[PDB]
DNA sequence: TCCGCGTCAGACTCGTAGGATTATAGCATACGTGAG
DNA sequence: CACGTATGCTATAATGTGAGTCTGACGCGG
């Protein structure tokens, strides 16, 4: 692909495929022209050598270093890894109608609720929004809803407030030890850039607020809302699932 | 422990017989008549000639060992295209050959987008000018400095220089620790978001209910004219394929068909509003 | 350590005493960086069994 | 005795210990280590003279030909810093080498006298680095910070178990040179011992000897301690060393004369050893069966035929004894080799090396290093002298030398880089030594086996690269190419040298964007050490023991500074008074003490210099003017403390504060605080961004100008004197006669930089310290930098704290702040951030930067002007545009719809799209500056072209006010040399100052004077020309940009940020907080006096964090400010000056044994007042790390405040005027702004752009990426039930792209549904195993 | 049973930077497709 | 027929190579 630059970028499997079929061809070539055998024995080696590196390179002993002397990496090392495609884009991936910010207390909060930015609610809710004004024929289409959004029109908030009435938001502390690290909570959309936290679910998240940051998620579904209000509910999850304590307490 | 692919081709050459003049002469007559076992010896016994072009090759564009293979087919055109009438000895003939098809080779697979060779040699000139201007200006060549010393077009040195910028890996991290490659940060541009495609589908979705809310006559001559109900994108006077059959009646009807339609944007709340857009 | 911090804080460390506590604090903060690890890939083997 | 700056504003000083050394200049290591790499030395081998003598002379294969250095120069710098800096180009000086190309005859021997060729070649251009420290690298400013490695020499270690459960120490050897191969001496569990070259594969170490030409016995002589045995008649007799046996069992009956001294069988003690050796006993009669088993040392044979009747270190028996006799032999050399102390290591490798000569051990060695290729002779002689025995390849360095030779024990330091015989035979001997007990093993983590390279020596082998890359181009065009008409420059390439430096400068690990949020981060990121990096450690390397802290980093080290973090303990800020030996190691002041009593004589001793003598506490008490006050000091030795009499006494820390660094040293009560808190505090200090008003610290240490002064940032007065013009841009000051030059024009002008960019987008502001007509010294605050007070470093802003919990507000160390603190604008803070536009050139077509915009609303295009460029002064807001551009479209090939759109409006507007430079989304602020970079040849802009205008313009007005001012001041000396002996006053200013080239006197000493000024005066009319020459050509001048690109334009915009909840703050010791609410003043808790707090931070984030300096920081800010509220209420009332210097003088004078004396009095009434408006704001106290103020002093300091002893205030609630129903501390801490302002942190996705592979989306709030939801994160929503949470997460939020969109249409239609698909991520997984030539099917239902 | 081999090592965040590095010869015929 | 791209040939003799090291732990296989 071209970098903006002008510049193109491109996955090293080029390079080590490229590496196979100069090779291999040569090796036709060298066939073609009734080569001395010790010269046609070298270029089998060294076809061996490039599909070796093309399949697992660093295997077959010294790695074949590229560009900057890192070693090329290969089919294997895209699914291996830690990095892989397993641990990385397949038992976790990054997600849309997610967003962070600083944690701060909240508490005037009841415990199944957390402060909202309304800046931050306004974007992880906008096909809300936008389903809500053409509803109200308050928008004509997406496009005109879009740019009432962008404009930040004052009947956009009271619509904003009307979607997310009992609906609920999940809120992550990194690391998540153990499932109590996601919580689900009512929320209530605030003046201000940072999150509100109750603070007796603070004990769950590990959460201090000397900067933590918590993911907030939206659970789009109607499955996905009963799950969050019924299992993963910041009041229904009062004890913990290791010992028969409560963990959420005033402290 | 001999393990290594380049060892092993190395310790196989030095166990080859090196060759003289007059063996050279007696081998190159039967090898050029056609002899079998005259080419093969020539050749293994040349093989060192090519590893020692080879070993002044390297840290240019590819491996030890993929230079010596190229600059082995160099001294194989070498055998076949030998005058040993000439007095003129070999190894100074077969070092052109395997100096040329190296180089060639260097110039062709080394880079990743293929560079075409016309372009490598104006390159060539314009970096040793280059050189040349570095050594007496203390700062270095600019593009206009090299073209008023080649008498050629900016342009066309800018070009040449563009060329020269070489590749970057995608798979490579750059956050110094392998925190993020930087495929993670380029994004598919080809690819519209979810929310530029759901605005497609509902201007998609309103034309059909917009075309049938004009006149049957209107839409009839709007849509199959843009392509929009049709199959074909046609023109003012191609309408006339279908049953129109004209040139002004089709432009008057075009036309009428748009202007309905403005007030149909100006009433629910558009026009102005989505002329920004 | 054999020698163990006589003082306090609200005495106030001297020189010896606070540059002998550097050792035990540095290894707690380098204890946390480090067998979080160990501890994270306990968690991880433990999950995938179960 | 006080300077001018500080007769202003007096810090009171807690300190009690006179400090007899004065903080050096803080970035002294950066500076010294690159000015002698750039350095020009005839001699002394550093930096680029060492590198090309290293290299140089490069003489051809053939050896006809040879290139020979002669000398170097570096150009001066093409662009200034400030050029640089802005145009994004590497500030660096051209390098001019001077080379010989000298050629041989190759008929004549060695005839000299063919060809020399000599000329000036073009080899790269260094970055230099700037007067601070830092390098400026593509317009960036970056620190190289100096690294920490293993020292060269030999280093003796051991594996304590590790190998074979058996649990055998194995001792080895290691010499480490600078450059070249390593040699690895070892043992094995079978007491063999081993070489490694260069860490391969296991040789017998007795290989090694023999390739070095060692017979057989000559290797034993070395090792092995001769015994004798004569055969006397018949029976066998041995020549006695009394002690040998020593600690042995006796196997037989020892008699001696006739009289038996020891029992068979009994252990020899000491009475025996001392009875036989003063009995002088030098035959003992032995069985012939003792024998049995001892090492013959040298080859014995037969005389009589000449065969070997026994090969050198061969086990003797019965017979061979038998033969030896009957041979005609009666003496046998054996090998002494009794176990214990002199162990048979040697013998027994001998046994097991399969090599009889040199050239068998030679073809081994070679056979080592490269297997496969057979031996030749000449092939193994070249190879093995070529590892450690070449000049070229090999060099210990003189460090490698010293440390070696002194790890020998040795007389001799200086010595060859390369490897003698005799030192590989003293390691192994050592080696043995040690195996043997008479022997220690060196420490790794001794900071006396840690060395640091700063820049110089770091350069120099980047150099050293360049130089040898391009010796084998050199040397191979010499070979090839006719000598005569070829000369030196076509061989040279620069770009080989130039590309392993630029390499270094910018790709390396160790040079880093230079960390500016404020000056304390800035000096501290100056002298950071790093053990990572190439030649170094590793995160995977890197253990416990390495990071924990050492014994020596006693003065050399901080303790307390290091990155809590992956990095904890490889990176290590350099300790206050620390600095560099000679050879790099770290080395640390001590006061000698001779004859007890302790002189100001002061000796830097380095790491094991530091082991040998015993160093007193700087605590310790010294008796005015002589010895030690107490009997028993305590002092260290040997690495650790305890009581020492004051005779045995050798010397004494030199400062309180030489163990702790820069940055710790700036915490007030570090004393009362715990380590770990005290890190995170040094470290939060760096974070602290620099407010609108800088405060001062009330509560500080005295290290607070040191750092303000040193860092750079503030302009300081080299020459004094009196300031003749002072401007909100500019500081000019006339000179002093004493300090100025009768030479040039003594008046110095200091520019000062207004509101630029940092490198975090922060704000760097000068500002003017002193007044119009202020007298000045050397060393005086002119200017005060971004975070400074009048020459103090003020990181933030002290505030009335209160401890006590409000409403919930302050629950997890959460901040309650006083509206207050928002309107006093105190905590605003400026950025200033640079977006650049790019115009590029595309296979389509050239972009162009037109205000003419297709799809624009007027309001937008308003704030561009005629080019497409907005405004100066201009407010912009998100999405307003900056620099208009559209990228021309080639054959767009729109739909029906878009047709039908196109043709509604016929607003077609040309080929063209919109790619313009907007402001990013919710950043606002005001455009400050705007900068256009063309190309040459292209046609300038109309707003370029004003742009040079105004540049030019205000070049002249600058050069014109250089001349003049120049002029003025110069014809002022002419008039007053006149007046010396020709009285001409009114005489002399009628006529006019042009016409004086005329005017002189008599050929005295005074007319030569006046040849100097008048010489002086066309020098700088001349100077005026080609400096305006210079200004007008860089102004006009076109830039070489990137390939692609035709024009930049670079928009500056600074933007004000309001403190606000969810911005993080901190104090001095390490206690952190996020604001949660700004509290309206009526309801902050408010004083008997009506005054409200400021801030109100919780009790319980103290005794858990165990930093109790904030509390007596808190006590002593409130008595500091008790007694600036008195000096207050005394300027409100006027009053005496005679009653104010009272009560300063009994304030400054209070301490119990206060070190700082303050004899107010000499202080004239003006400097009083002037000093009592500045003291009103609050007196600033200092309390010296380790030497603070006492809870007595700051009691005493509060009563004469009038403030409470306990410094708890009976405080009123805001809210209910209702009293708080227990007394509550209240003071002031000085609280700082950290960089992470919720502004930035915040961030949010519903929807964006997609990865190119994984379809997954993009992370990074810059990449508008959706949060990761990690395997942690999912296994939440598996132990709950959530299995459509789940789902969601994985397919329609992330790869899922049919089902994406699907769902995306169906929330706007309200319908909630998902309707899921499969995840792109695994179709990709699947493609990648099958590429792997795995057959993965999907099997159907 | 001893010792080279090879597979392991927490979770999210942001801020980044560099395109750097390199040399190739010059010219005529041949091979192949596109414009007027 | 011009333009872009490629394969051709050069005759003093020359004919053998050439990075970074150091984690600590555990579990099989020769
Ligand atoms: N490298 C780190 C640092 C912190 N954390 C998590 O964040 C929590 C809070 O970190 P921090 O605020 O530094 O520690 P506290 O114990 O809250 O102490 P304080 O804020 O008073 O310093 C840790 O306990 C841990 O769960 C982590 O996982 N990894
Ligand atoms: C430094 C660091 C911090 N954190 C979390 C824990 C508390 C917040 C703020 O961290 P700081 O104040 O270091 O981030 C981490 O989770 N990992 C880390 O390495
Ligand atoms: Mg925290």
């Amino acid at each position: 692909v071209p970098l903006d630059g002008g510049r193109f970028a491109t996955s090293d499997l080029n390079d080590l495929y490229r590496r196979v079929i100069n090779r291999n061809n040569r090796l036709k070539r060298l066939l073609d022209l009734a080569a001395p055998d010790i010269i046609v024995r070298n270029e089998k080696r060294m076809l061996q050598e490039a599909v070796d590196a093309l399949l697992d390179n660093g295997r077959r002993g010294r790695a074949i270093t590229g560009s900057n002397k890192r070693p090329l990496k290969s089919l294997a090392d895209m699914i291996k890894g830690k990095q892989g495609r397993f641990r990385q884009n397949l038992l976790g991936k990054r997600v849309d109608y997610s967003g962070r910010s600083v944690i701060t207390v909240g508490p005037y909060l009841r415990l199944h609720q957390c402060g909202l930015p309304k800046k931050m609610a306004l974007e992880l809710f906008k096909p809300f929004i936008y389903g809500k004004l053409e509803l109200r024929g308050l928008a004509t289409t997406i496009k005109a809803a879009k740019k009432m959004v962008e404009r930040e029109e004052a009947v956009v908030w009271d619509i904003l407030d009307e979607v997310i009435r009992e609906h609920p938001v999940l809120l992550n502390r990194a690391p998540t030890l153990h499932r109590l690290g996601i919580q689900a909570f009512e929320p209530v959309l605030i003046e201000g850039k940072a999150i509100q936290l109750h603070p007796l679910v603070c004990a769950a998240y590990n959460a201090d607020f000397d900067g933590d940051q918590m993911a907030v998620h939206v659970p789009l579904t109607l499955e996905a809302q009963l799950e969050a209000r019924a299992l993963m509910m910041s009041t229904n999850n009062i004890l913990s699932p290791a010992n028969g304590e409560p963990i959420i307490v005033p402290s | 422990r001999v393990l290594d692919a380049t060892q092993l081709y190395l310790g196989e050459i030095g166990y080859s017989p090196l060759l003289t003049a007059e063996e050279e002469v007696y081998f190159a007559r039967r090898a050029l008549r056609g002899d079998v076992a005259s080419r093969r010896r020539m050749i293994e016994s040349n093989l060192r000639l090519v590893v020692k072009i080879a070993r002044r090759y390297g840290n240019r564009g590819l491996a030890l060992l993929d230079l010596i293979e190229e600059g082995n087919l160099g001294l194989i055109r070498a055998v076949e295209k030998f005058d040993p009438e000439r007095g003129f000895r070999f190894s100074t003939y077969a070092t052109w050959w395997i100096r040329q098809t190296i180089e060639r080779a260097i110039m062709n697979q080394t880079r990743t987008i293929r560079l075409p060779i016309h372009i490598v040699k104006e390159l060539n000139v314009y970096l040793r000018t280059a050189r040349e201007l570095s050594h007496k200006l203390d700062h270095e060549p600019s593009a206009e400095e090299i073209a008023e010393q080649l008498d050629k077009p900016v342009d066309d040195v800018s070009r040449m220089l563009r060329l020269n910028e070489r590749i970057t890996s995608v798979d490579t991290p750059l956050g110094g620790d392998s925190e993020k490659a930087l495929l993670d940060i380029l994004a598919d541009e080809k690819e519209n978001g979810p929310e530029d495609t759901t605005q497609d589908d509902d201007m998609k979705q309103s034309i059909v209910k917009w075309l049938f809310e004009l006149n049957a006559k209107q839409r009839e001559v709007l849509a199959r004219r843009f392509g929009l109900l049709g199959y074909e994108a046609a023109t003012l006077e191609d309408v006339g394929r279908e049953i129109g059959l004209t040139r002004e009646r089709v432009r008057q009807i075009q036309v009428e068909g748009l202007r309905r339609l403005r007030e149909i944007l100006q009433t629910q709340g558009l026009n102005i509003e989505a002329l920004f857009l | 350590i054999e020698t163990p911090i006589t003082a306090n804080f609200r005495e106030g460390l001297n020189v010896l005493q606070y540059f002998i506590s550097t050792h035990g604090a540095r290894k707690g903060l380098a204890d946390t960086a480090l067998k979080t690890a160990n501890s994270g890939y306990l968690t991880r083997r433990l999950v995938d069994v179960a | 005795v006080y300077s001018y700056t500080e007769k202003k504003r007096i810090r009171k000083d807690f300190g009690k210990r006179p400090q007899v050394l004065d903080v050096p200049y803080l970035l002294s290591i950066q500076l010294d280590s690159f000015q002698k790499f750039i350095e020009q030395d005839p001699e002394g081998q550093y930096g680029l003279e060492a590198a090309f003598r290293s290299v140089f002379p490069i003489q051809s294969y053939s050896g006809n030909s040879e290139l020979q250095y002669v000398s170097y120069r570096l150009g001066e710098p093409v662009f200034d810093v400030q050029e640089c800096q802005i145009r994004g180009v590497t500030y660096s000086a051209p390098l001019r080498v001077k080379l010989r190309l000298v050629i041989y005859e190759r008929e004549a021997p060695e005839g000299t006298v063919k060809d020399i060729k000599e000329q000036e070649v073009y080899m790269g251009e260094i970055p230099l680095m700037t007067d601070n420290g830092t390098f400026v690298i593509n317009g960036t400013e970056r620190v190289i910070v100096s690294q920490l490695h293993r020292s060269p020499g030999v280093f003796f270690d051991s594996d304590k178990g590790k190998t074979h459960s058996s649990g055998k120490v194995l001792y080895n050897a290691r010499i480490i040179p600078y450059r070249g191969s390593w040699l690895d001496f070892e043992f094995d569990p079978k007491d063999n011992l081993f070489v490694r070259i260069d860490r391969r594969r296991k040789l017998p170490a007795t290989i090694i000897l023999r390739a070095l030409n060692y017979t057989t016995e000559q290797i034993l002589d070395l090792f092995f301690e001769k015994v004798i045995f004569e055969i006397r008649d018949n029976k066998l007799q041995m020549e006695l060393v009394p002690e040998r046996l020593r600690g042995e069992t006796a196997s037989f009956d020892i008699e001696a004369n006739g009289k038996v001294y020891v029992e068979k069988g009994r252990r020899i003690t000491a009475r025996h050893i001392r009875q036989l050796e003063k009995d002088d006993v030098k035959l003992i009669e032995v069985p012939v069966e003792y024998i049995a088993g001892k090492v013959v040392a040298k080859d014995y044979i037969d005389e009589s035929t000449g065969e070997l009747i026994c090969a050198a270190n061969m086990e003797l028996s019965l017979d061979l004894l038998a033969k030896l006799s009957q041979s005609g032999h009666k003496r046998i050399e054996t090998l002494f080799t009794n176990d214990l102390d002199h162990g048979p290591y040697i013998s027994e490798t001998l046994r097991v090396d399969p090599t009889n000569d040199r050239l068998s051990a030679l073809v081994e060695i070679y056979r080592m290093m490269r297997p496969g290729e057979p031996p030749t002779r000449e092939a193994a002689e070249s190879l093995f002298e070529n590892l450690f025995f070449s000049e070229d390849r090999y060099d210990l360095s003189a460090v490698g030398r010293m440390k070696f030779n002194r790890s020998l024990l040795r007389e001799e330091i200086e010595g060859s880089g390369i490897l003698s015989k005799d030192d590989i035979i003293d390691v192994m001997k050592k080696l043995i030594d040690i195996r043997n007990g008479k022997g220690e093993v060196d420490d790794i983590d001794h900071l006396g086996n840690r060395r640091i390279r700063s820049v110089g020596e770091m350069a120099e082998n980047q150099f050293r690269v360049g130089l040898v890359r391009v010796e084998r181009a050199v040397k191979e065009r010499l070979s090839l190419g006719d000598l005569d008409t070829l000369m030196p420059q076509d061989m040279i390439n620069a770009k080989p040298i130039s590309a392993a430096v630029k390499e270094f400068f910018g790709s390396s690990q160790l040079s880093q964007f230079m960390d500016q949020n404020n000056p304390l981060s800035e000096i501290t990121h100056k002298r950071r050490i790093s053990a990572l990096g190439p030649g170094g450690l590793t995160r995977e390397r890197a253990g416990f023991e390495v990071r924990d802290v050492h014994p020596t980093h006693y003065g050399r080290v901080c303790p307390i500074e290091t990155p809590e973090g992956p990095n904890i303990g490889l990176i290590n800020s350099l300790s206050v008074y620390a600095q560099t030996n000679e050879y790099g190691f770290l080395e640390t002041p001590y006061r000698k003490v001779t004859d007890g009593v302790v002189t100001d004589e002061i000796h830097y001793l380095s790491a094991i210099e530091e082991g040998n003598y015993v160093i007193a506490q700087a605590n310790s008490n010294l008796d005015e003017e002589g010895h030690f006050v107490e009997d028993l000091v305590t002092c260290r030795s040997k690495g650790e403390s305890s009581l020492f009499s004051r005779d045995q006494v050798d010397y004494m820390d030199v400062s309180t504060q030489q163990v702790v660094s820069v940055g710790a040293s700036l915490i007030p009560f570090l004393e009362h605080d715990d380590a770990n808190r005290a890190l995170m505090g040094a470290n939060m200090q760096r974070q602290a961004v620099p407010t609108l008003r800088a405060d001062k610290p009330l509560v500080g240490t005295g290290m607070e100008r040191a750092v303000a002064v040193d860092s750079g940032v503030t302009a300081v007065a080299k020459r004094g004197g009196v300031v003749q013009y002072v401007d909100a841009s500019r500081i000019v000051i006339k000179v002093n006669e004493d300090e100025m030059y009768p030479g040039e024009a003594g008046i110095d002008i200091y520019n000062l930089t207004k509101y630029t960019r940092s490198n975090q987008n922060t704000c760097i502001n000068q500002m003017p310290c002193v007044s119009l007509g202020e007298p000045v010294e050397r060393g005086d605050v002119l200017a005060d930098g971004p975070s400074t007070d009048l020459g103090e470093l003020a990181l933030g802003q002290n505030m009335r704290v209160a401890f006590m919990p409000w409403n919930g507000y302050n629950f997890e160390d959460s901040i309650l702040v006083s509206e207050r603190v928002v309107q006093e604008d105190r905590f605003t803070t400026i950025h200033i951030q640079e977006l650049a536009c790019v115009s590029r050139d595309t296979k389509l077509g050239p972009e162009e930067i037109t205000a003419d915009i297709p799809n624009v609303g007027e309001a937008a295009l308003s704030k561009l002007d005629e080019s497409g460029i907005v405004y100066i002064g201009a407010e912009v807001t998100g999405g307003d545009i900056l620099v208009g551009k559209v990228t021309p479209k080639g054959e767009t090939q729109l739909t029906p719809e878009e047709k039908l759109l196109r043709a509604i409006f016929g607003e077609k507007a040309s080929d063209v799209k919109d790619s313009s430079l907007r402001v990013p989304n919710g950043v606002s602020g005001t455009v400050i500056d705007v900068q256009v970079f063309t190309r040459d040849g292209v046609e300038k802009d109309k707003r370029a072209l004003e742009i040079e205008e105004m540049q030019l313009k205000q070049a002249k007005k600058d050069l014109s006010e250089e001349l003049q001012i120049l002029e003025a001041g110069l014809f002022s000396r002419i008039r007053a040399v006149l007046v010396a002996g020709g009285v001409e006053a009114e005489k002399l200013d009628k006529l006019p100052r042009d016409r004086w080239l005329e005017l002189g006197l008599t050929d005295e000493e005074k007319q030569n004077q006046l040849e100097q000024l008048a010489e002086q005066y066309d020098e700088l009319k001349h100077e005026f020309e080609k400096k305006l020459e210079a200004k007008r050509r860089k102004i006009t001048q076109g830039d070489d940009l990137a390939p692609g690109v035709l024009k930049i334009v670079k928009v500056y915009l600074a933007v004000k940020r309001r403190i606000q909840p969810g911005d993080k703050m901190a104090g001095r010791h390490g206690n952190k907080g996020v604001i949660s609410k700004i509290n309206p003043i009526e309801d902050m808790p408010y004083d008997e006096n009506g005054t409200p707090v400021d801030i109100v931070l919780n009790p319980l984030g103290v005794p858990s964090r165990m930093n109790i300096g904030q509390i007596l920081e808190t006590h002593l800010g409130m008595a500091a400010k008790g007694i600036g509220d008195k000096i207050n209420a005394m300027l409100k009332q006027q009053q005496e000056v005679a009653k104010l210097r009272e009560f300063i003088q009994r304030a400054y004078d209070l301490g119990a044994d206060v070190r700082q004396k303050v004899d107010l009095s000499t202080f004239s009434d003006e400097e009083v007042m002037r000093l009592a408006e500045n003291l009103r704001k609050g007196m600033p106290i200092a309390t010296p790390v380790f030497d603070g103020a006492k809870e007595a002093e700051i009691k005493e300091l509060l009563k004469l405040g009038d403030l409470p002893t306990s410094g708890q205030i009976r405080l009123y609630d805001g809210r209910t005027g209702e009293q708080f129903e227990r007394p509550v501390t209240v003071g002031y801490m000085y609280m700082l702004k950290l960089n992470h302002l919720v502004d930035d942190k915040m961030h949010a996705r519903s929807t964006g752009s997609y990865s190119l592979v994984t379809q997954q989306p993009l992370g990074g709030k810059a990449q508008f990426g959706g949060q990761r939801f990690g395997e942690m994160e999912v296994w939440a929503l598996e132990a709950y039930g959530a299995a459509y949470t789940l789902q969601e997460m994985l397919t329609v939020k992330s790869d899922d792209v049919n089902g994406r969109t699907k769902m995306y249409k169906n929330i706007v239609d309200g319908n909630h549904q998902m309707e899921p698909g499969m995840p792109e991520s695994f179709n990709v997984l699947l493609k990648e195993i099958r590429s792997l030539g795995i057959n993965i099917e999907l099997e159907d239902e």
